[PDB]
């Protein structure tokens, strides 16, 4: 087996599985567009018999990088202009670094501290892991880490206190992502307001309660003593998860040039469209396996 | 050069002191002189001297005589003492953002400039590039905050001032700043094309102003339209509900509701 | 009438035709136009009005 | 020394200008002194104007930039009809220090 | 489509050569019954190569993409839009991990914008966002290219805000390059002029050896933007409406640069001589004699 570069998170890899002439490549999760701290995925012309790809985003390109960052910061400025607070949840190890540095650079203009509510031990561990694994990061950081340490964040908070503070411009970075349980749900359940309780979802929120309903109004819920929100309250699902879109998936498939393709880690409605696109464009077989379904292919060694 | 009249003007200004009975009399004498002579060198120098005197003594009770209609001395190096005040309230009216406490001062400045355009259009005409430059700072902004910040108030005020300043605003010398103002107007029309129905009064005023512009000086308006025909055509395609927009564009056929 | 593309098309054709006549001999086109205006009165005369809009002097 | 040029007393200003002219060798290209000379040249106190002429002579002898910056002003005071003949006489020897440049000397 | 980067690099070089030799010749698409000029097809093929795995092929692709200017306008517009396989070619080619491909793309954008002002208008925001890039040679090349395309453009309010918020430079070469860019720049907002004045005075108090180039800079900045400086003139001269203000220190370099700017603007603007204070006229008369290469003759 051979590990490639995936670019989803630190240490994310695409694992080729070669035995004899037969070979299978499993990309797990990946992003073909580099982040502010992670590079782009790359794989040589392996040309395997099968290539298993994630398909959580079979949608079009998500309007580049600069436009998304501009929109996210504009929404943040709009929410904090009226003095509201922001309650973005994140897993504290993936896109948390990119959002942290982007919001810090945005705050270079006004210079007001932002609370990072992932645990101080966890924050320190994340900084240390990112500085020990500099080769896995972007060439942006790989060349400029000696000059300055970008991970040395000048804004951070410990835990419960500033969350229940006065309604200021404080933007919370909750320790558990996806709004499934933990500090994120604890803060969200106690927060409401037009400008305040701005909930920006960078993740996908695959099936977890509360989080999954980003496409919905986010004002219904299913819980005991459930709350309601208003339109100004941010329920925006910013596309900041490090996942390759349809263009990235086609790019990867053309780059590897496999004999066949298989799709996982996505939704059926998106995956059927992606399969149709792959079959119609590259004239290469694609597959649509469900949980427990066995997909068998012939080999010509 | 004309600098000699400028150099001898302080002597004349000192001699006249501050009595309007002498300034009025010498302005009348200069008016009679230019009427006798006209566009000759003597008459032209008389017109330059009269313009300089009016600029340095803008309290004249005969503002903008028939001779100053043709005068191109607005761009000339003459100086006027109203520049500081017109600058003052031009910026007092320029800022029409979400700071609504300034709305009353903006309205006061706007109606005062309307009065000034009615009374002393030439003095305000020399400051036209200033307000033309001030319009560039709002078109690129988004539709939502533009509606919220009521920045359209400044544009409407400037357009009303333009409507009051005609036909003096349609002279050849005041063409660059006029083109800049019109470019800003069409730019904000293009940018806010998702919902242009809030600009109904602004659209009607703009159409009327372009009508008067193509009437008074057809070739200048045609040249400006040819300069930006493609943005106007794109606006017409995207916003086809604006019947006056298409009707105005049909006015190129010529050679290049109210009752009592 | 410009809602019907054929009319606009024909007026464009007339711009070409009238430019060609101006190049060669612009004498009989106006005579034919007035003869048709008399014959096809009063419904066609809007074309003559538009033509006069393009060329005010000779047509008026 | 220079702080006395700001005094409202024109005699004190004249003495300061004369001192600056006397110290011209160790402070050429001193811009504040140059501006002081230029401002005192069109003063309305004759003693200050004479001291400014003396200091202008010294500074034109020392520094080239003052000479080129002052030649036009000296010319306009000399040719100016409002200047008396005595001050015109006092002003002409400033022009002997316009040797720093060929074009300056020709002018 | 070869499996070796040298073959692909040589092939893209050869395809650039042959496109430049026969640009208007027609090549038919295999599947679609569409007749396409050869240069546009080569443009698409090279654009597809900007996503190549190897960075040297990407550098070569960006350079040759810069070198061609016979391509149609819509194809030129396609490489900047998100979503003819040339969609988002420069978008992907401007945000790569490798700095060399980014430099090549920046230079390519320079050539393409010089050939096409309409393209330059679209390229303005993309190129000014590149100023935030923290590779030194990348930002120098972005400065130089922005200065090169300066004649065909005029900066927007938010783009100028963006470039100003990241304008804090330390080294001498980057600072001088910014000074030359500001000499050639074109801006549309007076607030940007105010922020530029603030940053330049900060860089005046911070670096004395920068005084010369910042005086010259502001001399060129006002000559170009008299209309934007005219509101900012009483904002800068500190002229109180009904009080005679103290006479500022004539040796203060920041103040002297504020006068240089305001006098180069005054050259084109009759209305500026009016708003001068008494000491402003006095100070003008001096710096016209002492600094005639920075201060221009005025019509007072
Ligand atoms: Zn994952």
């Amino acid at each position: 087996i051979k590990a490639y570069y995936a670019g989803h998170v630190l240490g994310a890899a695409m694992f080729q599985i070669k035995v004899g002439s037969e070979s299978v490549v499993y990309t797990g999760d990946y992003n073909m567009t580099p982040d502010r701290h992670l590079g782009a995925a790359w794989i040589d012309k392996c040309r395997p018999n099968l290539l298993i790809t994630q398909s959580t985003y079979a949608t079009t390109i998500r309007d580049s990088k600069r436009c998304r960052e501009r929109d996210f910061l504009k929404k943040v400025h709009e929410t904090v202009e009226r003095g509201g607070k922001v309650l973005i949840p994140v897993f504290a190890l993936g896109r948390a670094q990119e959002l942290c540095i982007l919001l810090e650079t945005f705050w270079e203009r006004m210079n007001l501290k932002v609370p990072i509510y992932f645990s101080t031990g966890l924050t320190e561990k994340a900084n240390h892991y990112y500085k020990l694994f500099i080769p896995w990061t972007n060439q942006k950081i790989r060349k400029t880490f000696v000059q300055r340490n970008m991970f040395e964040f000048k804004h951070i908070k410990a835990f419960d206190r500033a969350f229940a503070d006065n309604p200021g411009p404080m933007v919370v970075f909750a320790t558990p992502g996806m709004l499934h349980a933990g500090q994120s749900l604890q803060i969200f359940r106690k927060w409401a307001g037009n400008e305040k309780n701005m909930v920006i979802m960078p993740g996908y929120c695959v099936q977890g309660t509360v989080g999954h309903k980003i496409l919905s109004g986010q004002r219904k819920l299913e819980m005991e003593g459930r709350q309601v929100l208003e339109v100004k309250m941010q329920v925006e699902y910013m596309s900041f998860s490090a996942h390759a879109d349809a263009k990235g998936i086609m790019q990867l498939v053309g780059q590897a040039e496999p004999e066949s393709v298989l799709l996982v880690h996505g939704e059926a409605k998106k995956m059927e469209f992606l399969k149709q696109k792959i079959e119609q464009e590259l004239r290469v077989n694609c597959y649509m396996p469900a949980n427990g379904e066995t997909v068998t292919l012939p080999t010509s060694p | 050069a004309c600098s000699l009249i400028q150099a001898r003007l302080p002597l004349l200004l000192s001699c006249c002191c501050g009595d309007d009975e002498s300034v009025r009399k010498v302005t009348e004498h200069l008016s009679g002189c230019i009427q006798q002579w006209g566009d000759s060198v003597l008459g032209r120098r008389c017109r330059d001297l009269l313009l300089q005197l009016y600029l340095q003594r803008p309290e004249l009770r005969v503002p903008v005589p028939e001779v100053l209609l043709h005068s191109e001395g607005a761009a000339s190096s003459s100086v006027c003492k109203l520049d500081g005040l017109i600058h003052r309230f031009i910026t007092l009216l320029a800022d029409t953002s979400d700071s609504r406490a300034l709305e009353n001062r903006g309205a006061d400045a706007s109606m005062a400039c309307r009065k000034l355009a009615v009374a002393h259009p030439l003095l305000l005409l020399r400051h036209l590039p200033m307000i033309a430059a001030l319009l560039h700072g709002r078109t690129h902004l988004n539709f939502q905050e533009f509606r919220q910040q009521n920045h359209l108030s400044c544009f409407l005020h400037v357009l009303g001032l333009l409507e009051l300043l005609q036909p003096h605003v349609f002279r050849s010398e005041h063409q660059g700043a006029l083109w800049d103002c019109l470019l800003s107007f069409i730019r904000l029309l293009l940018n806010y094309r998702k919902s242009s129905r809030h600009l109904a009064a602004f659209i009607n005023k703009f159409v009327q102003f372009i009508h008067k512009y193509i009437t008074y000086n057809a070739p200048a308006a045609i040249s400006f339209l040819q300069k930006h025909a493609d943005p106007l055509h794109d606006l017409s395609f995207d916003n086809s509900d604006l019947v006056m927009l298409k009707s105005l564009l049909a006015g190129l056929s010529l050679p290049s509701p109210l009752t009592a | 009438w410009m809602g019907c593309r054929a009319t606009r098309t024909l007026m464009d054709i007339y711009v070409q035709c009238l430019s060609a006549l101006i190049g060669s001999c612009p004498d009989a086109c106006v005579d034919a136009l007035l003869d048709t205006s008399v014959q096809h009165s009063p419904h066609f005369d809007w074309v003559v009005a538009h033509i006069g809009s393009s060329f005010p002097g000779t047509i008026i | 020394i220079f702080s006395v040029i700001h005094s409202n007393d024109p005699v004190a200003r004249a003495i300061t200008l004369r001192m600056l002219g006397s110290l011209a060798s160790i402070i050429p290209e001193r811009k504040n002194a140059h501006h002081s000379i230029r401002q005192s040249l069109d003063s309305h106190d004759n003693v200050e104007v004479e001291a400014a002429v003396f200091a202008a002579a010294n500074f034109s002898a020392q520094s080239k930039d003052f000479a080129v910056g002052i030649c036009n002003k000296i010319s306009e005071m000399i040719q100016g009809l409002a200047t008396p003949v005595d001050l015109k006489l006092k002003l002409i020897p400033i022009l002997q220090h316009m040797h720093h440049d060929a074009i300056l000397a020709s002018s | 489509s070869d499996d070796y980067e040298q073959v692909r690099s040589a092939a893209v070089q050869l395809i650039w050569v042959v496109s430049q030799l026969y640009p208007e010749s027609i090549v038919p698409i295999p599947s679609s019954n569409e007749e396409i000029r050869l240069v546009d097809d080569a443009f698409g093929k090279i654009c597809h190569m900007v996503s190549d795995g190897s960075w040297v092929v990407r550098v070569q692709a960006a350079k040759l993409l810069g070198s061609m200017e016979q391509v149609s306008s819509h194809f030129l517009e396609q490489t900047l839009d998100k979503k003819s396989g040339a969609c988002g070619a420069f978008v992907h080619g401007l945000e790569d991990e490798m700095y060399e491909v980014r430099i090549a793309a920046v230079e390519a954008l320079c050539m393409l914008a010089q050939s096409s002002p309409s393209f330059a208008e679209k390229c303005l925001d993309f190129l000014v966002d590149m100023f935030n890039d923290e590779i030194e040679e990348v930002r120098l090349q972005s400065i130089h290219t922005m200065r090169k395309i300066s004649n065909n453009i005029t900066l927007r309010e938010d783009q100028l805000d963006t470039v100003l918020a990241v304008l804090e430079d330390s080294s001498r070469d980057i600072r001088e390059a910014l000074h030359e860019l500001l000499c050639c720049t074109n801006v549309s907002t007076k607030e940007g002029i105010h922020l530029a004045l603030v940053e330049l005075l900060k860089n005046l108090t911070k670096y004395p050896t920068d005084r010369d180039s910042i005086w010259k800079c502001l001399k060129f900045l006002g000559s170009r933007h008299p209309t934007l400086v005219l509101p900012l003139v009483p904002e800068l001269l500190s002229t109180h409406p009904f009080f005679d203000t103290a006479e500022p220190d004539m040796d203060d370099p920041a103040y002297i640069a504020v006068l240089v700017l305001i006098f180069n603007a005054a050259k084109t603007c009759p209305t500026m001589p009016a708003l001068f204070s008494d000491h402003t006229f006095r100070h003008y008369a001096y710096l016209r004699d002492s600094l005639s290469h920075l201060v221009p003759a005025l019509r007072l």
